[PDB]
């Protein structure tokens, strides 16, 4: 839960920035990023099922450009648990 | 892990990490042919998996003639005059082993960065990844203490091994993540020596932070260990060494780390994932990880001075409770000595190499010292311990050259 949050603005971090150096879109990153994994531990395979399986479905939750601490809330990867602050790891707009 | 068939598969894995002994060893004597899951990555590759009596340390039966019983390569008979190898080079020699009681910064804990910075990420960021995961993400191999391997001043054991090549393989770094004083008992049970069969043995307890690291969940003041249960923790721990240490060993109480360097150094300075928008130092990874109460250290790594005080306050006061125990408490089979954390020393060393102080941390979890800085903590040590007290390294062996040209590398690690 906390954990899940962390595991996910890591993961969301490492997508958005990789399609930004790339002047890509995220599904371009995440493909790439897969491409990336060593073939063991059917790790790459694993990532490519999960990318092409649920990724689209996961973009189409987004209308706007977001960062990963967006992105992971809306996932329900970061929930603002009952009497704890709001925990982002980005700069908040405004 | 909730769905009944898989949970039972779950609770499993977790037993065998919190062991911190080999998966992989037939024989169940603590040593493995096999690197990761706590194998010889972290101790002595064994050199016999189906034969229990046949592990790193151990003093040889019948001085190796027949076979190499302790796995450092010396074995045999020299046809010349009929006088087993193993004594005619190792006898007299007092050889020992290096132990690490220690925490992720003796396990050499440490996240790629090549795993988080797209800037160079390429097809080769990801090839260390499954050994990285099967060792806990821990690295003993290239540490301070037991590293045995190319450095990314060179470890513990390569020194002890160049002082006595008799020495060869008698490592075991015994360390785990969140190790402190109040979980140390479980580590000496997944240690290896027999006190009357194997080698005496250097042993260095180093938890250098955890014992005032914890409290993620509320005033971490009030959950760090106090003086007084370290000081029991600590003699209960030593009191179970005493008897599985073989006489002759030596014991080094480490102090605790001068944490607060992470803060002063690290605050304005930008954390991997934040390097390509100048949008996250190692104020906001603080915060996140903080704010999610799953800050590694919560005293240490926070904006407030005070927290950040009191944090070091009690560390001083932790390390003079060791530094009390080394000075008053008499163990028959061991020697007892303290040691203070070398942080000042390792600065300036790093320094007048060119460092900067920065570049001694971590750099994605800002916490823990990294590779070089280890290996610095570990040349301090030597130096020290054979200035003040030289016997605990041992003399050079005048045989190491004959060892290597019978032996050569003694079948490597
Ligand atoms: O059930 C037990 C808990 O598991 C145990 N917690 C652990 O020991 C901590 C583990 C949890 C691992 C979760 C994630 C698993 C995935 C890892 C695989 C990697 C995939 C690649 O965490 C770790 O040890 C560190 C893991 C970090 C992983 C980061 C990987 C990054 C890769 C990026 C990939 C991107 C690809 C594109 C719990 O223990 C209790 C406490 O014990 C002490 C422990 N402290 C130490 O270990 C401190 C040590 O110095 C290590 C510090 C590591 C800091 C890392 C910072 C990373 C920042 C990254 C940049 C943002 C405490 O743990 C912590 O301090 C660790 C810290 O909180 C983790 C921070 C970040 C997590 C990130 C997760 C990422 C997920 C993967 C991403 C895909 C522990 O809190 O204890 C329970 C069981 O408990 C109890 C009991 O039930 O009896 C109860 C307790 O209260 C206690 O009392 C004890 C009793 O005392 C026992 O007697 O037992
Ligand atoms: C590793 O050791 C095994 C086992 O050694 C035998 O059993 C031990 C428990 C102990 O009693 C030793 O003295 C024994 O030698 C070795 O396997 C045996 O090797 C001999 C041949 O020399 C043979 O008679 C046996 O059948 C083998 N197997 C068993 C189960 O005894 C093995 O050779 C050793 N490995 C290496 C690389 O030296
Ligand atoms: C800085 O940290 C210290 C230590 O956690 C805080 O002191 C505590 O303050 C709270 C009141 O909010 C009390 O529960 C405790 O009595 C205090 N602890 C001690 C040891 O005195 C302090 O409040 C923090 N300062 C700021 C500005 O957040
Ligand atoms: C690509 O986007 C550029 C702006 O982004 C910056 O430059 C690129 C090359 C990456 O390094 C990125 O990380 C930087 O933030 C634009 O200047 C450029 O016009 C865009 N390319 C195209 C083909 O439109
Ligand atoms: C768009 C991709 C979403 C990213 C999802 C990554 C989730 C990582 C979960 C971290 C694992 C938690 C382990 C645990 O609960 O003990
Ligand atoms: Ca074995
Ligand atoms: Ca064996
Ligand atoms: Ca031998």
């Amino acid at each position: 839960d906390h954990y899940t949050c962390v595991g996910c603005v890591l993961v969301v971090s490492v997508i958005e920035q990789l399609a930004q150096v790339h002047n890509s879109t995220v599904q371009a990153s995440m493909e790439r990023l897969c491409s990336y994994l060593p073939e063991e531990w059917v790790l790459k395979t694993a990532c490519y099922m999960m990318v092409h399986v649920f990724g689209a479905d996961i973009i189409k939750l987004f209308d706007k450009d977001v960062n990963a601490d967006v992105v992971c809330h809306t996932l329900e990867f970061c929930k603002q648990e009952p009497g704890q602050p709001l925990c982002h790891l980005y700069p908040l707009p405004k | 892990c909730s769905l009944p068939f898989l949970a039972k598969i779950c609770q499993k894995i977790k037993l065998a990490i919190k062991n911190s002994v080999p998966i992989k060893d037939v024989d169940s004597d603590k040593y493995s042919i096999f690197p990761t899951l706590r194998g010889y990555h972290w101790r002595g590759r064994d050199c016999n998996d189906s034969d229990k009596t046949v592990y790193p340390g151990r003093r040889p039966d019948n001085w190796d003639a027949h076979r190499d019983s302790n796995c450092n390569g010396i074995w045999g008979v020299d046809p010349k005059d009929g006088i087993p190898y193993e004594k005619k080079f190792c006898e007299g020699s007092q050889p020992r082993g290096i132990i690490l009681l220690g925490d992720a910064a003796g396990a050499h804990f440490h996240i790629p960065p090549e795993w988080l910075t797209v800037s160079q990420m390429s097809v080769n960021s990801f090839l260390n990844l499954p050994t990285a995961v099967t060792n806990e993400l821990d690295w003993p191999q290239l540490s301070g203490t037991t590293g045995f391997l190319d450095s990314a001043e060179n470890s513990i054991y390569l020194r002890l091994r160049k002082r006595n090549r008799c020495n060869h393989r008698d490592y075991q770094n015994i360390s785990k993540n969140g190790a402190s004083s109040r979980n140390v008992k479980s580590l000496i049970e997944s240690l290896s020596r027999n006190q009357l069969l194997d080698h005496p043995a250097i042993v260095i307890y180093a938890m250098i932070g955890n014992d005032v690291c914890n409290g993620r969940k509320t005033d971490p003041v009030s959950a760090m260990t106090t003086p007084e249960q370290l000081y029991a923790n600590v003699l209960k721990m030593l009191e179970a060494l005493n008897s599985h240490l073989p006489t002759g060993s030596h014991v080094i109480l480490y102090g605790l780390a001068h944490g607060a360097f992470l803060w002063d150094t690290l605050h304005s300075r930008y954390h991997p994932l934040g390097q390509l928008n100048k949008d996250v130092t190692y104020t906001q990874l603080y915060s996140f990880l903080g704010c999610l109460q799953v800050s590694p250290c919560p005293g240490w790594m926070s904006a407030n001075e005070t927290l950040r005080a009191l944090t070091s306050e009690r560390a001083q006061q932790l390390s003079e409770t060791l530094r009390k125990i080394a000075a008053s408490k008499k163990f028959t089979n061991f020697n007892l000595f303290y040691l203070d954390f070398a942080f000042q020393e390792v600065v300036e060393e790093w320094q007048k190499m060119g460092g900067q102080p920065w570049e001694l941390i971590e750099a994605v979890d800002g916490f823990h010292p990294n590779e070089v800085a280890l290996l610095l903590f570990a040349d301090q040590l030597w130096e020290k311990v054979q200035r003040q007290w030289p016997d605990v390294l041992g003399k050079e062996n005048p045989f190491n050259p004959q060892i290597e040209e019978v032996f050569g590398d003694q079948g490597g690690h």
